[PDB]
C-alpha cells in the first residue's frame, strides 16, 4: 500500500474543552494586562506607591 | 473578596515602602484591582461600582500597612468632576483616614469643601458618615481639637450653614459626637 494506494490527511485535532476556554481566559487576560499597561504608560498617571 | 482578604500581618518591622514589592499574593490581588480599576476607566459600565469597591479594597490595603497610608489617591477621587459613588466612596475613605491616622490638613480640606461645593447630598454623608465613623473622640483628645478646631467648627454651626437646615443638624450630630454635654476643655 505504500506504491499503490493512498490517504487523506487532516493533521490538526486537539478537541480540549476545558483547556480550550482556559487559553480563550488567559488571551482575554493577556488582552486586559495589555491594555492596562498601554493606557497605563500613556496618559495621566498616580501610583501606589511612588513612582510604580 | 479580594477586599475580603484582610492579611494585616506581613509587615514585621518596616514592610510599607517598597521594600519587597510587596508579597506574595497582595501583588496579584492589586494586580486584579488596578486591571479593574482600568477598565472601568475605559468600559465603564453602570456608575463605576467595580471602583467603589477597588477604592474599599484599597482603603483595606492601607489598613493593612501593604499600600501606605495616602490619601491622595482618595483625594483625586473626592474631586468634583466625577459620579456621586465615587466621590462618597473617596470620601468615606478620607472620614476613616481622618479617623486612623492623624491627618489634620485632609480634616481642614475636608470641613472647607464641607463649606465649600454645590452638591448637597455628599455633604449630608460627609457629615452623617463622620458622626459614624468619629475622629477626634470626646474624653480621648489626643489630636488636640481645643486649638482652634472647636473655634471653626463653632463657627461652621453659626455661618456659612443657612444653605441648608440638615447641615447644621449634622454639625449639632458632630458636637454630640465630640465633647457633647460638657465644655470642651478649652477654658
Amino acid at each position: 500500500x505504500x506504491x499503490x494506494x493512498x490517504x487523506x490527511x487532516x493533521x490538526x485535532x486537539x478537541x480540549x474543552y476545558q483547556v480550550l476556554r482556559e487559553k480563550a481566559a488567559s488571551q482575554r487576560r493577556d488582552v486586559e494586562r495589555a491594555l492596562t499597561r498601554f493606557m497605563a504608560k500613556t496618559g495621566e498617571t498616580q501610583s501606589l506607591f511612588k513612582d510604580d | 473578596a479580594l477586599a475580603n482578604s484582610v492579611t494585616p500581618a506581613v509587615s514585621v518591622n518596616n514592610e510599607v515602602r517598597t521594600l519587597d514589592n510587596l508579597n506574595p499574593d497582595v501583588r496579584l490581588i492589586l494586580e486584579e484591582i488596578t486591571r479593574f480599576l482600568n477598565m472601568e476607566k475605559l468600559l465603564p459600565s453602570y456608575r463605576h461600582t467595580i471602583t467603589v469597591s477597588c477604592l474599599r479594597a484599597i482603603r483595606v490595603l492601607q489598613k493593612n500597612g501593604h499600600v501606605p497610608s495616602d490619601p491622595a489617591l482618595f483625594k483625586s477621587y473626592a474631586e468634583y468632576g466625577h459620579f456621586v459613588d465615587i466621590r462618597i466612596a473617596a470620601l468615606e475613605a478620607v472620614v476613616d483616614y481622618t479617623k486612623v491616622d492623624r491627618s489634620y490638613e485632609e480634616l481642614q480640606w475636608l470641613l472647607n469643601m464641607i463649606q465649600n461645593d454645590p452638591v448637597p447630598y455628599v455633604r449630608h454623608k460627609i457629615l452623617n458618615m463622620l458622626t459614624k465613623n468619629p475622629p477626634f473622640t470626646k474624653n480621648m483628645e489626643s489630636p488636640l481639637c481645643n486649638e482652634a478646631l472647636v473655634d471653626q467648627l463653632w463657627k461652621l454651626m453659626n455661618s456659612g450653614t443657612s444653605h441648608d437646615w440638615r447641615l447644621r443638624c449634622g454639625a449639632v450630630d458632630l458636637y454630640f459626637t465630640l465633647f457633647g454635654l460638657s465644655r470642651p476643655s478649652c477654658l
